[PDB]
């Protein structure tokens, strides 16, 4: 099944206006979303695929640092340095480009 | 008969022992439909196993 | 892995030595070899 | 000790609970006991 593989991991920015019924409040504002084109919803840290693993905590639903630290050592030293980001509810920082 | 469905779904998304093949084959099919027709007999044993 | 031990490798290496560019991404050419081997051995 | 009993070795000294939860992240173990030790140190980081 190698004949239908994807290209590469691509994170995007969906710059979005709104409908003419809701842009009455500040019409020159545009929202910019953030999507993943390649990849999937991942839940368990792959113990065998650690070298090829590029963790992308790009969304607040999917930026759980309890498993995102075991995929890159920068995030691991980030979470063992900073104690306030153990709680998965929020406050764990998002990438500033996103 | 939907409470068993959400029960199995929660126990398989919160599972620590999820098989780590699923990410590679998910990015390998890349949401294509004709790529899955060859995996039509690969998934049929792994699901039951 | 030699040309005398596989017909598909000796078949596609003429194609690979035909094109001269983009030799630095060897994994791309090896992945294309993998996918032509995969499409060559289907059953339908 | 998980087969013949339902107990837990090294569930009585903190300095080995952390070493079990940290230095066994490579694998070589079913993920259930790592889940248990991660949840225990999460209860510790919750009660703090």
């Amino acid at each position: 099944a190698v004949q239908f593989v994807g290209e590469h991991v691509k994170v995007l920015e969906v710059r979005a206006p709104l409908d003419h019924a809701q842009r009455q409040g500040l019409p020159d504002f545009i929202s910019r979303q953030h999507v993943l084109y390649n990849g999937c919803c991942v839940v368990t840290a792959p113990k065998t695929l650690i070298e090829y693993s590029l963790p992308v905590p790009f969304h607040r639903f999917y930026s759980n640092p309890t498993i995102c630290a075991a995929l890159s050592d920068d995030i691991k030293r980030y979470v063992t340095e900073f104690p306030h980001y153990h709680r998965h509810d929020g406050g764990f920082p998002l990438p500033t480009a996103f | 008969d939907y409470e068993e469905t959400l029960r199995l779904f929660k126990t398989t998304v919160t599972s620590p022992n999820y098989p780590e093949l699923c990410y590679l084959v998910d990015v390998l099919v890349h949401g294509n439909v004709d790529a899955f027709l060859l995996i039509r007999t690969f998934v049929a044993r792994c699901i039951v196993n | 892995i030699s040309e005398a031990t596989h017909p598909v490798l000796a078949t596609m290496l003429s194609k690979y030595t035909r094109m001269s560019s983009l030799f630095n991404d060897k994994c791309a050419f090896k992945l294309d070899l993998l996918r032509m081997v995969a499409v060559s051995r289907t059953r339908r | 000790m998980f087969h013949t009993r339902q107990l837990l070795v090294f569930a009585h000294s903190y300095a080995l609970v952390t070493l079990i939860a940290e230095h066994l992240a490579d694998g070589a173990l079913p993920p259930q006991l790592l889940f248990h030790y991660r949840n225990l140190v999460a209860v510790l980081r919750l009660v703090t």
